[PDB]
């Protein structure tokens, strides 16, 4: 029983990483030459 | 191997406490309580354009301005023939329910009322005048006056 | 006869315009021309009362 | 007859268009020709009841 | 009895805030245009 | 009987906030271009 | 029973990140080119 | 007749193309010539039901 | 006939080069030319399946 209150803990940080860097979106960069 | 489906429902309720369906239904619920705190009790009031004629008898009644609380009312000055009649001055009794914009060479007022029920009076003196024009400035009617147009008696600088 | 309206009223007085043209302001025992005395005057709702019977209100085109 | 269509409506007022491109305001008591007297101003769901029957919405068009 | 003196409290704050204000007359401007 | 008490609460703290923002008046801007 | 007031306070954190979000609208900007 | 295929499709309108190159937008009660009115959209999977039996959907080409 | 080959995959799409040089794009249902229907774009180990039978894999010499 107590084993699953265990695996789920592990499981809510693991999750929480995943979407914070799904959120990331980087700018796009215009490189001017002459 | 039967812990590993109990352990990933548990943790998705945790990480998302709300369905899609309530997402939907709490939108919903936000944006009624926005219409009713910016819906005004009874009927707001009909936004009208005016023309009137100012007489400088002294036994005449000065001219009544109809205004409404956050909105602009813009005030035109024109003689007896109807030319631009430029305007020299203007004193305002109240200043904390009533805001008045000009640039200091045209012929228009544009004012704005700060209070809800709130009146006063107004003086303004034209280029060519002596006579000062006095006015009263009532809100919360059942019309609002966008734009009102004076006649004054005399003949201005333009004819 | 002469129709007057209602142009702006608050507790006490109210502002009235005739078909002429000609502009009043009026109190609670005053008289009007062709109407008699002012009986009741009502800032709520737009209503004046006159002791002969008729009711001046707000105009319909401009209210 | 002259058709009229919804253009704006908020609580207690609704501005409307003709099809002269003649443009009205209108209240919950109030003229409007060729239909009679405003009975009800619904601001959800944009309909305008009148005493003549005649349903007020807005454009197919433009909605 | 006592929700008398409870409720002439509450009055007496309100009634004195109402004339406070009555008090304030602020002086007219006058704007000279040039 | 003390349900009431406390949903009253919290009725003053929204009346409260409501009352508050109805006061605000912004004034008005005036633009000049050139 | 108690399992409800759990479930309440959760639903009450994340109702109230969600309010907030939908209530900030970015102004508009206006670009010259030259 | 006229093929209108789906543009692009939000919860509520959708905006469609024909083989005219014409283009419309549409809501849930609407018209739409050739096909009648709108009896759904669903704004996942790009299917539009009509009251004719038709299913507007995106293009095979352009999908 | 024309023999098509697969230039990249990802889950979902794949991007086909065929012997005329043509280049095409494809999803889990959609047209080949002289192949029929796409039954499963199997991105791992490169293999297309085709309701016909063929199978669309990467190029001997490039692979």
């Amino acid at each position: 029983q107590q084993e699953i209150q265990q695996r789920t803990s592990d499981m809510l940080t693991a999750a929480t990483q995943l979407v914070q860097d799904w959120k990331q979106v980087e700018t796009q960069v215009y490189t001017e030459g002459t | 191997e039967v812990i590993d489906k109990k352990a990933f429902k548990d943790m998705t309720r945790n990480l998302y406490p709300l369905n899609p369906e309530q997402v939907v239904k709490l939108k919903q619920i936000y944006e009624t309580s926005e219409y009713a705190k910016a819906a005004t009790p009874g009927t707001p009031p009909k936004p009208t354009a005016t023309s009137q004629f100012v007489n400088l008898s002294p036994g005449s009644t000065p001219p009544v301005i109809r205004l409404s609380q956050g909105f602009v009312s813009s005030l035109v000055f024109l003689d007896s023939t109807g030319a631009p009649w430029p305007i020299a001055a203007y004193d305002l009794g109240d200043p904390s329910s009533f805001n008045i914009q000009w640039d200091k060479t045209s012929n228009t007022l544009m004012i704005q009322a700060t209070k809800l029920y709130n009146y006063g009076n107004l003086a303004v003196r034209l280029r060519g005048l002596n006579t000062p024009v006095m006015l009263t400035l009532i809100p919360g009617q059942k019309a609002v006056d966008y734009r009102v147009d004076l006649r004054v008696q005399g003949y201005g600088p333009n004819a | 006869r002469i129709i007057y309206y209602i142009q702006a009223v608050i507790p006490g007085r109210a502002w009235l315009i005739g078909s002429n043209g000609s502009t009043l302001t009026v109190r609670e025992g005053s008289k009007i021309p062709g109407y008699g005395m002012v009986k009741l005057i009502d800032s709520l709702q737009g209503r004046i009362l006159t002791s002969s019977g008729q009711v001046i209100k707000f105009s319909q085109e401009d209210s």
